[PDB]
Protein backbone atom coordinates (compact mmCIF):
# COMPACT_ATOMS: atom_id res chain seq x y z
CA UNK A 1 0.00 0.00 0.00
CA UNK A 2 3.10 2.19 0.00
CA UNK A 3 3.08 2.18 -3.81
CA UNK A 4 -0.48 3.48 -3.57
CA UNK A 5 0.72 5.95 -0.94
CA UNK A 6 3.40 7.69 -3.05
CA UNK A 7 0.85 7.95 -5.89
CA UNK A 8 -1.09 10.26 -3.56
CA UNK A 9 2.08 12.25 -2.76
CA UNK A 10 2.64 12.81 -6.48
CA UNK A 11 -0.79 14.39 -6.97
CA UNK A 12 -0.36 16.70 -3.98
CA UNK A 13 2.76 18.19 -5.56
CA UNK A 14 1.04 18.79 -8.90
CA UNK A 15 -1.62 20.57 -6.86
CA UNK A 16 1.21 22.64 -5.35
CA UNK A 17 2.25 23.83 -8.82
CA UNK A 18 -0.25 26.66 -9.27
CA UNK A 19 -0.19 29.81 -11.41
CA UNK A 20 -3.84 30.89 -11.58
CA UNK A 21 -4.95 29.72 -8.16
CA UNK A 22 -8.34 27.99 -8.07
CA UNK A 23 -8.58 25.97 -11.28
CA UNK A 24 -11.71 23.97 -10.39
CA UNK A 25 -13.47 26.69 -8.38
CA UNK A 26 -14.03 29.25 -11.12
CA UNK A 27 -16.53 32.01 -10.41
CA UNK A 28 -18.48 29.84 -7.95
CA UNK A 29 -15.92 29.98 -5.13
CA UNK A 30 -14.89 33.52 -6.07
CA UNK A 31 -18.38 35.00 -5.78
CA UNK A 32 -19.08 33.02 -2.60
CA UNK A 33 -16.25 33.94 -0.21
CA UNK A 34 -16.16 37.53 -1.45
CA UNK A 35 -19.85 37.87 -0.61
CA UNK A 36 -19.49 35.76 2.54
CA UNK A 37 -16.79 37.94 4.11
CA UNK A 38 -18.57 41.17 3.16
CA UNK A 39 -21.71 39.79 4.81
CA UNK A 40 -19.55 39.01 7.84
CA UNK A 41 -17.61 42.30 7.76
CA UNK A 42 -20.96 44.11 7.78
CA UNK A 43 -21.56 42.32 11.08
CA UNK A 44 -17.93 42.85 12.14
CA UNK A 45 -17.30 46.58 11.73
CA UNK A 46 -16.17 49.33 9.34
CA UNK A 47 -12.46 49.60 10.18
CA UNK A 48 -9.61 50.42 7.81
CA UNK A 49 -6.42 48.43 7.29
CA UNK A 50 -3.98 50.98 8.74
CA UNK A 51 -5.99 53.91 10.19
CA UNK A 52 -5.22 54.05 13.89
CA UNK A 53 -8.06 55.56 15.95
CA UNK A 54 -7.68 58.70 18.04
CA UNK A 55 -10.35 60.89 19.62
CA UNK A 56 -11.32 62.86 22.71
CA UNK A 57 -14.27 63.04 25.09
CA UNK A 58 -16.01 65.87 26.92
CA UNK A 59 -16.60 65.55 30.66
CA UNK A 60 -19.66 67.05 32.39
CA UNK A 61 -19.60 70.72 33.33
CA UNK A 62 -19.53 70.70 37.13
CA UNK A 63 -21.99 73.52 37.81
CA UNK A 64 -23.02 75.04 41.14
CA UNK A 65 -26.12 76.52 42.77
CA UNK A 66 -26.96 78.99 45.53
CA UNK A 67 -28.47 78.38 48.96
CA UNK A 68 -28.72 81.20 51.52
CA UNK A 69 -27.94 79.91 54.99
CA UNK A 70 -26.38 82.07 57.74
CA UNK B 1 -28.54 76.06 75.11
CA UNK B 2 -30.52 75.13 71.98
CA UNK B 3 -29.27 78.20 70.09
CA UNK B 4 -25.65 77.70 71.17
CA UNK B 5 -25.62 74.27 69.52
CA UNK B 6 -27.40 75.84 66.53
CA UNK B 7 -24.16 77.75 65.92
CA UNK B 8 -21.97 74.64 66.02
CA UNK B 9 -24.38 72.48 64.01
CA UNK B 10 -23.88 74.48 60.79
CA UNK B 11 -20.06 74.49 60.98
CA UNK B 12 -19.70 70.72 61.06
CA UNK B 13 -22.41 70.39 58.40
CA UNK B 14 -20.79 72.79 55.94
CA UNK B 15 -17.21 71.48 55.98
CA UNK B 16 -18.36 67.90 55.39
CA UNK B 17 -20.50 68.69 52.34
CA UNK B 18 -17.99 71.17 50.88
CA UNK B 19 -15.44 68.35 50.64
CA UNK B 20 -18.02 65.92 49.26
CA UNK B 21 -18.27 68.37 46.34
CA UNK B 22 -14.48 68.09 46.10
CA UNK B 23 -14.54 64.29 45.83
CA UNK B 24 -17.76 63.84 43.85
CA UNK B 25 -16.05 65.70 41.00
CA UNK B 26 -12.73 63.94 41.74
CA UNK B 27 -14.22 60.57 40.80
CA UNK B 28 -15.55 62.12 37.58
CA UNK B 29 -12.03 62.55 36.19
CA UNK B 30 -10.61 59.15 37.18
CA UNK B 31 -13.41 57.17 35.51
CA UNK B 32 -12.98 59.28 32.37
CA UNK B 33 -9.21 58.77 32.40
CA UNK B 34 -9.39 55.04 33.16
CA UNK B 35 -11.84 54.68 30.26
CA UNK B 36 -9.44 56.72 28.11
CA UNK B 37 -6.58 54.27 28.65
CA UNK B 38 -8.96 51.32 28.20
CA UNK B 39 -10.65 52.48 24.98
CA UNK B 40 -7.35 53.09 23.18
CA UNK B 41 -6.57 49.42 23.77
CA UNK B 42 -10.02 48.40 22.49
CA UNK B 43 -9.76 50.02 19.06
CA UNK B 44 -6.29 48.54 18.53
CA UNK B 45 -7.58 45.11 19.60
CA UNK B 46 -10.08 45.29 16.72
CA UNK B 47 -7.21 45.41 14.22
CA UNK B 48 -5.44 42.62 16.14
CA UNK B 49 -8.66 40.60 15.66
CA UNK B 50 -9.61 41.54 12.09
CA UNK B 51 -6.60 40.53 10.00
CA UNK B 52 -6.44 37.06 11.54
Amino acid sequence: VQKLFVDKIREYRTKRQTSGGPVDAGPEYQQDLDRELFKLKQMYGKADMNTFPNFTFEDPKFEAVEKPQS
Amino acid sequence: IDLEKSQQALVQKRHYLFDVQRNNIAMALEVTYRERLHRVYKEIKNRLDYHI
